[PDB]
C-alpha cells in the first residue's frame, strides 16, 4: 500500500497490485457518510472509463501502439525505472499527459478498432 | 450458410426519441458571488461552463410542440418549490391577527390605513400598545374603525426574510448524462410545425424568471418580424402569447420613501413594520413612452391580420374582470409588489394600417400580503423597504385573450391575460425540448469472428 | 457530437467516438441535483452491462456470430450504409430489435462461452 | 432462475444466464426505496472487480491457471459435477475458498500480466 | 377546561362539553362547546 | 406457537372460512369544521341524530 512511493519505479511495479483497493435512516450525518462515498463509485468509474476506451480494456498492466515520442520526456531506459521515482516522474511529463492522453483513445481504439474491423472481413 | 453479412454492434449511433427527465439549474457561477444570502433560486445551484456548446445537426429536420413542453412544468413546480423553501426558515407572522384600529391618512381618497393594535413582547406577561401603516389591500374591516388582517380568515401567513432577495438570476437549465436539449434556431418560429435548422445544448440560454402579469418583463427579443403564438387560435378560450422586436422602456417607482420599525417579538425574533411616510404624498405609478408602445402596437396590429385577414377592425380594452392578479399588472420592484392599472395604454382603436405627448402614465397598487398560483394555507408578508424604490425593466411580450362575442366575420377585440405562470415560461421555452439518446444499435457486416 | 445524425450511416462511423462521452449539505434542491445523476449511472450501466453479456466485451464497435437473417430488412448493402441513415435505419429494425437482441446473449456468450470451454479443453 | 439449485452441478450449466439478471421528491419512504438499490449497485460492483482482477475479465464461465489442489476437495470428477450440487459443493469448499481466491489474483493477473508483458516484449 | 353534562338510556356515555377557545384573532375567546365520548375525557 | 406448552407465549390461529363480521356506528353524526385559524380548522364531533 503506496510502500514504493519513495522507491524507484523499477521496484515499484511488484508491489502494484495492493493498490488497485485498500439504521441509515438519519435525517442528518447520513448525508455526510452518504456524499463522500458516492462521489468516489464516480471517481472510480471515471478511471474505469479511460481504461476501456483507451488500448487497455483491463486493469492492471496494458499496452498500446502508441510510439513513446522522444520530445518527452528524453532519457535513458534505465535512467526511468532504475534511477527514478514516480512521483518524480510524473512530475516532467504534466507538460505531455494531455496530449499522450488523445494518443490512446484517437490514435488507438479510434482508428484501431475499425483498422480491426476490416482485418476482421477477410 | 447462406451469405454474407454478420451483426455488429454499434455504441453511440446518433439515434433518439423524445422523452422526459428530471432537470436542474444553474447559475453562471457569478450569481453565486453576487452573495446577499441565497438570492432567489441559487445557493449550491450548479455553476454554468464557462463555454456552453451548441452543436448544429445538418440535414435534419424535427418537429416541436411548445404547448406539449415538459420543461416547462418542471419550471412552474420549481419556482413553486423554490418559494416555499425559501419561507420555512422565515419568521412566521400568525399572531398579527389581532385587531386593527385604523384612521384615514392626511387627497386620492386615503388609500393608505394608520392602525393601532395590541402585540406579544418578549416577555408572555404584558402586551405591547404600537401601530403599524397597512395598504388597504392588506387589510378588512369587521363589523371607531376596526380592521383586520385580510388573509386571516382565508389562511396562515409569514414573513420573508430580509436577508434574501426576489431577484430574478438567469438559471440555464441542463440535462443529465444520456439526454440531449434540441434548440430551434429559425428567425421566425411560433412553437408548432418543423423546424428546419436544430441544433443541440447540454443548457439552455439564460433565463431570468420574471413572474408578471399581462407584460413579458426582462425576456428574450424576437428575430426580424414580431412574433404571434396561440395554443389554438380561432378558438377565444386560449390565450395568445406575443413576442416584441425591440423592448419597451418601462418604469415603476414607489414613490413614497419609507422607514423600518423593526419591533421586537421575542426571542430572537423581530418583525419590520411599515413605519411613517416621509416625501412625496403619491399613489405608486408605472411609465410608458407614448412613441415606444405605439410604434410595437402598430407592428403588432399588423401581423393579427395575417391570420383574421387583410382588412378588419382590432379594438384594444382593459381587463374584463376577476382576480386582482388577472385584472392588473403584477410583479416584483425591489421586494416590494406592485399591481398596475393597465387600462390608460390598452385604450386604441385600429384601422387597416394605423390608428385615429411625450408621456404617459399608470396608477400602481401595493400589497404586501399576497398569495400567487392560487395558494391556501401560505401568505406571504413583503417586507418594507427603505428609502424610494426604482426600478427599469423591458417589457419583451403580453398575455392576450380574444372575445367570445361574434359577429366573427365583423370586428375583433383583444384583452390581457393572465392567470397560468406557465405560458410566461412557455415565453422563453418554446425553442427547447428534451429527448433521451438512445447510442445502442445494430449493423449487418462482413467481420464475424474467430 | 451527433453531428452525423441528418448524415448517412457510412459518414456517421468517423465521428462515432465524440458521442461516447460528452457544500451540497442542502435539505432541498440537493435532491435535485441528485435524483438526476443518479439515474443517470443508472442508465449508464445498464447499457454496459448488455456490451458485456453480448459477444462485445468491449466498447465502441464489436462483431458476433450471429447470422444477419434475409426478413430482416432485406436490403442492399450500399442501400444501408451509402444511401440510409441511422434514425430512418432504427425505424424499420424496430421490430426485430428485440429478437436480435436475444441471439446475442443466448445463441453467443450462453452457446459459445461453452462452446470455448470445450475447445479449451483440448 | 434458481431452477437448478436443487438439480446436479452438470445439469446446473444450462440455466446459468438466467441468474445473472432478474415524483422521488418525499421526504420519507424516498430513503427507504433508495438505501436498498444503492447497495445492490455497491454489492454488483463488489463482485465486478473480483472478475476483473481475476483471471476473467469476462462474465459468466472464464478459465485460470491455477491448478487444483489435492487437499481441496479431494474427489472423483463425476462425483462432482454428476453425483453432487452447488449448495453441498459450496458447503465443502468453505475452509478453502479464501485460499482459493489468493491464487487468482495474486499467483494469477499479477504475476501473468507481468508474464505476459516479458513475452510481449519479444 | 371541559364542562360537561350527560346526554338524553345506557348510563350516559356521552359527554356535552363547554369550553373556551382560542380564535384566528388572539384577542377574543372563544365559547363554544363539543362532544366527547367517555373514554376521551377525565374529570379533575 | 411460538413455545406451545409454554403458558407465556400467545397462540396464532388460522382460520380455514371466513367469519362474517358487522361493526357500525349507530350514531349518524354532523361535523362542526370550527375555525381556530390563522389557516386552521378543527373538525368537532356536533350533536347526533
Ligand atoms: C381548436 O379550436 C378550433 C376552433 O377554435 C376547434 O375547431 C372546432 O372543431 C370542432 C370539431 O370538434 C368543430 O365542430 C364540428 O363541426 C363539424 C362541421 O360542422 C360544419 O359543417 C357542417 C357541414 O358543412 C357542409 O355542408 C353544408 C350543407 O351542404 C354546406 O353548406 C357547407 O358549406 C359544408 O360543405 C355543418 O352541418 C355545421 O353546421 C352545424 O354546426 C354548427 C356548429 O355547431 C352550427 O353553428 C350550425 O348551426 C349547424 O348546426 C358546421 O357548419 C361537425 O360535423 C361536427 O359535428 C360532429 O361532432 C358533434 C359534437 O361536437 C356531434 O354531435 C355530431 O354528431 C358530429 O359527429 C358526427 O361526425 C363524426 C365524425 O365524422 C362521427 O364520428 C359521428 O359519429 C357523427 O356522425 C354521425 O352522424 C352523421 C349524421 O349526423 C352520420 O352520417 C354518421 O354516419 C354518424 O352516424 C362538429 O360539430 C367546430 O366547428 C370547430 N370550431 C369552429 C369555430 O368551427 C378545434 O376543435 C380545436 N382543437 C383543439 C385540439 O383544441
Ligand atoms: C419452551 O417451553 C418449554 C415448556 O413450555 C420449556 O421447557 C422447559 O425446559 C426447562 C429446561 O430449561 C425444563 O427445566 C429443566 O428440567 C430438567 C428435567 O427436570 C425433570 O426431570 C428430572 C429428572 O427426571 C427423571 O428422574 C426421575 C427420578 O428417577 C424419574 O422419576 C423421572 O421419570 C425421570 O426419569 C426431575 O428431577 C425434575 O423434577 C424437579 O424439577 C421440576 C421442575 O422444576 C419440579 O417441579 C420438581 O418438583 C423437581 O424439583 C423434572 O421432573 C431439569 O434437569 C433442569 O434442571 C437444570 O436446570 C436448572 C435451572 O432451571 C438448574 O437449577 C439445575 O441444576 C439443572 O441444571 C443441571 O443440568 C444441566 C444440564 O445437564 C447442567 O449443565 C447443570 O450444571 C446442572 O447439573 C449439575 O447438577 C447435577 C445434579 O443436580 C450434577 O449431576 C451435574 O454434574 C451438575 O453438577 C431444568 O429444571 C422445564 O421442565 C421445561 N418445562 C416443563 C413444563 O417441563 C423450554 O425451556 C422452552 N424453550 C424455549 C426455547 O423457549
Ligand atoms: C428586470 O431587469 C432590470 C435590469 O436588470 C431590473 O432592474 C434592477 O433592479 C434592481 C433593484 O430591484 C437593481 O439593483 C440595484 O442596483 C443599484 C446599482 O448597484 C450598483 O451600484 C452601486 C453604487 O450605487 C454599487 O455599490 C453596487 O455594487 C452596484 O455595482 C443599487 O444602487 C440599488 O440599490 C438601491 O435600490 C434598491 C431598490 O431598487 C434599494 O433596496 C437599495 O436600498 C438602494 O436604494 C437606496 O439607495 C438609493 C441610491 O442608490 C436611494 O435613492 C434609495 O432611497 C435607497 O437609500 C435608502 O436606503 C438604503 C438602504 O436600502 C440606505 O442605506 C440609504 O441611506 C437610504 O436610507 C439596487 O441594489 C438593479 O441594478 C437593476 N438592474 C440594473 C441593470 O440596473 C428589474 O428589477 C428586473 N425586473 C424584475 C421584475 O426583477
Ligand atoms: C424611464 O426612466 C428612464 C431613466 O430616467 C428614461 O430614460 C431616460 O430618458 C431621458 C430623457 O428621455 C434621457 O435623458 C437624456 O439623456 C441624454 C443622453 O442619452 C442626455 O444627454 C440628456 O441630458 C441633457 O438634458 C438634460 C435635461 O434637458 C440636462 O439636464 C442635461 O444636463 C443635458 O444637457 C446637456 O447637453 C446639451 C446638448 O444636448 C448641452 O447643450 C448642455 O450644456 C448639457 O451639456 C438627457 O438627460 C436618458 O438618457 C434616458 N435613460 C436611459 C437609460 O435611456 C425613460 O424615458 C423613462 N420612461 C418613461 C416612460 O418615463
Ligand atoms: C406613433 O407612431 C407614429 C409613426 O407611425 C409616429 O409618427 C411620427 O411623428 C413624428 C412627428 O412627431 C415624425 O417626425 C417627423 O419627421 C418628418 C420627416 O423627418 C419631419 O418632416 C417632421 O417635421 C417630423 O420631425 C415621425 O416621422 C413619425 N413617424 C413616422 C414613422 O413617420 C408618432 O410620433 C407616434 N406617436 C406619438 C406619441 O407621436
Ligand atoms: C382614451 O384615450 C384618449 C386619448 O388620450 C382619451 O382622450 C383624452 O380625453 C381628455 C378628456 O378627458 C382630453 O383632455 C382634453 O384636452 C383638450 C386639449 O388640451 C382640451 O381642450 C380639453 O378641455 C380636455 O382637457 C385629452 O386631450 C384626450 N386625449 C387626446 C390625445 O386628445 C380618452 O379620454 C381615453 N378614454 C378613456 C375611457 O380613458
Ligand atoms: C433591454 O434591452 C436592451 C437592448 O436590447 C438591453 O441592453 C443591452 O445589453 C447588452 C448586454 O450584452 C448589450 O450588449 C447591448 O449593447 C445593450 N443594448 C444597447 C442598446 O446598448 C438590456 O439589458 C435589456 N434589459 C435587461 C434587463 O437586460
Ligand atoms: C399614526 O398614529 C399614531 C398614533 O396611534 C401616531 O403616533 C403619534 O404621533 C403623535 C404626533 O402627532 C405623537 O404625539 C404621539 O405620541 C404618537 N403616538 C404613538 C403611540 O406613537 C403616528 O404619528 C401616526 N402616523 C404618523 C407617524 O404620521
Ligand atoms: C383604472 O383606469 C380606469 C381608466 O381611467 C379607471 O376607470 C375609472 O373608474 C372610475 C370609477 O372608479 C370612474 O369614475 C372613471 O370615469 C373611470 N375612468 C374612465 C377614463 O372612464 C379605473 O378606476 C382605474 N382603476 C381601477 C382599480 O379600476
Ligand atoms: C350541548 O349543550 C349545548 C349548550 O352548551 C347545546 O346548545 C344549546 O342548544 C339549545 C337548544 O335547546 C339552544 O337554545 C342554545 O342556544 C344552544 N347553545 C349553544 C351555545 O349552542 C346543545 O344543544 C347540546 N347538545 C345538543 C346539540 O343536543
Ligand atoms: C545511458 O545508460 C548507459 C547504461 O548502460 C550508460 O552507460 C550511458 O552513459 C547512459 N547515457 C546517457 C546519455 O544517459
Ligand atoms: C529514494 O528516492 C529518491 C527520490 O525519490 C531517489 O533519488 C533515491 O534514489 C531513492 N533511493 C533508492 C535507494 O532508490
Ligand atoms: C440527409 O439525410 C436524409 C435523410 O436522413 C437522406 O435522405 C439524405 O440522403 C442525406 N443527405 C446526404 C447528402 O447524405
Ligand atoms: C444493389 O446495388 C448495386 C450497386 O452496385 C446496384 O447496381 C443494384 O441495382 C442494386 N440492386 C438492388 C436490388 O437494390
Ligand atoms: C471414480 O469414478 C469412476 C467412474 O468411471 C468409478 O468407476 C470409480 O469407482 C470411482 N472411484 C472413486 C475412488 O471414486
Ligand atoms: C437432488 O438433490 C440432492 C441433493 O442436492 C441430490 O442428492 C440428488 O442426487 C438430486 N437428484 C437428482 C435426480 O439429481
Amino acid at each position: 500500500f503506496l510502500g514504493a512511493a519513495g522507491s524507484t519505479m523499477g521496484a515499484a511495479s511488484m508491489t502494484l497490485t495492493v493498490q488497485a483497493r485498500n439504521l441509515l435512516k438519519l435525517t442528518v450525518w447520513g448525508i455526510k457518510q452518504l456524499q463522500a462515498r458516492v462521489l468516489a463509485v464516480e471517481r472510480y468509474l471515471r478511471d474505469q472509463q479511460l481504461l476501456g476506451i483507451w488500448g487497455c480494456s483491463g486493469k492492471l498492466i496494458c499496452c498500446t501502439n502508441v510510439p513513446w515520442n522522444s520530445s518527452w520526456s528524453n532519457r535513458n531506459l534505465s535512467e526511468i525505472w532504475d534511477n527514478m521515482t514516480w512521483l518524480q516522474w510524473d512530475k516532467e511529463i504534466s507538460n505531455y499527459t494531455q496530449i499522450i492522453y488523445g494518443l490512446l483513445e484517437e490514435s488507438q481504439n479510434q482508428q484501431e478498432k475499425n483498422e480491426q474491423d476490416l482485418l476482421a472481413l477477410d | 450458410r447462406a451469405e454474407n453479412l454478420w451483426v455488429t454492434v454499434y455504441y453511440g449511433v446518433p439515434v433518439w426519441k423524445d422523452a422526459e427527465t428530471t432537470l436542474f439549474c444553474a447559475s453562471d457561477a457569478k450569481a453565486y458571488e453576487t452573495e446577499k444570502h441565497n438570492v432567489w433560486a441559487t445557493h449550491a445551484c450548479v455553476p454554468t461552463d464557462p463555454n456552453p456548446q451548441e452543436i448544429h445537426l445538418e440535414n435534419v429536420t424535427e418537429e416541436f410542440n411548445m404547448w406539449k413542453n415538459n420543461m416547462v412544468e418542471q419550471m412552474h413546480t420549481d419556482i413553486i418549490s423554490l418559494w416555499d423553501q425559501s419561507l420555512k426558515p422565515c419568521v412566521k407572522l400568525t399572531p398579527l391577527c389581532v385587531t386593527l384600529q385604523c384612521t384615514n391618512v392626511t387627497d386620492m381618497r386615503g388609500e393608505l390605513k394608520n392602525c393601532s393594535f395590541n402585540m406579544t413582547t418578549e416577555l408572555r406577561d404584558k402586551k405591547q400598545k404600537v401601530y403599524s401603516l397597512f395598504y388597504r389591500l392588506d387589510v378588512v374591516q369587521i363589523n371607531n374603525k376596526e380592521y383586520r388582517l385580510i388573509n386571516c380568515n382565508t389562511s396562515a401567513i409569514t414573513q420573508a426574510c430580509p436577508k434574501v432577495s426576489f431577484e430574478p438570476i438567469p438559471i440555464h437549465y441542463c440535462a443529465p448524462a444520456g439526454f440531449a436539449i434540441l434548440k430551434c434556431k429559425d428567425k421566425k418560429f411560433n412553437g408548432t410545425g418543423p423546424c428546419p435548422s436544430v441544433s443541440t445544448v447540454q443548457c439552455t440560454h439564460g433565463i431570468k424568471p420574471v413572474v408578471s402579469t399581462q407584460l413579458l418583463l426582462n425576456g428574450s427579443l424576437a428575430e426580424e418580424e414580431v412574433m404571434i403564438r396561440s395554443e389554438n387560435i380561432t378558438n377565444n378560450a386560449k390565450n395568445i402569447l406575443v413576442q416584441f422586436n425591440t423592448p419597451v422602456q418601462i418604469n415603476c417607482t414607489r414613490p413614497n420613501n419609507n422607514t423600518r420599525k423593526s419591533i421586537r417579538i421575542g426571542p430572537g425574533q423581530a418583525f419590520y413594520a411599515t413605519g411613517d411616510i416621509i416625501g412625496d404624498i403619491r399613489q405608486a405609478h408605472c411609465n410608458v413612452s407614448k412613441a415606444t408602445w405605439n410604434e410595437t402596437l402598430g407592428k403588432v396590429v399588423k401581423q393579427l391580420r395575417k391570420h383574421f385577414g387583410n382588412n378588419t377592425i382590432i379594438r384594444f380594452a382593459n381587463s374584463s374582470g376577476g382576480d386582482l392578479e388577472v385584472t392588473t399588472h403584477s410583479f416584483n420592484c425591489g421586494g416590494e409588489f406592485f399591481y398596475c392599472n393597465t387600462s390608460g395604454l390598452f385604450n386604441s382603436t385600429w384601422i387597416s394600417n394605423t390608428s385615429v405627448n411625450d408621456s404617459i402614465t399608470l396608477p400602481c397598487r401595493i400589497k404586501q400580503i399576497i398569495n400567487m398560483w392560487q395558494r391556501i394555507g401560505q401568505a406571504m408578508y413583503a417586507p418594507p423597504i427603505q428609502g424610494v424604490i426604482r426600478c427599469v425593466s423591458n417589457i419583451t411580450g403580453l398575455i392576450l385573450t380574444r372575445d367570445g362575442g361574434s359577429t366573427n366575420s365583423t370586428t375583433e377585440t383583444f384583452r390581457p391575460g393572465g392567470g397560468d405562470m406557465r405560458d410566461n415560461w412557455r415565453s422563453e421555452l418554446y425553442k427547447y425540448k428534451v429527448v433521451k439518446i438512445e447510442p445502442l444499435g445494430v449493423a449487418p457486416t462482413r467481420c464475424k469472428r474467430r
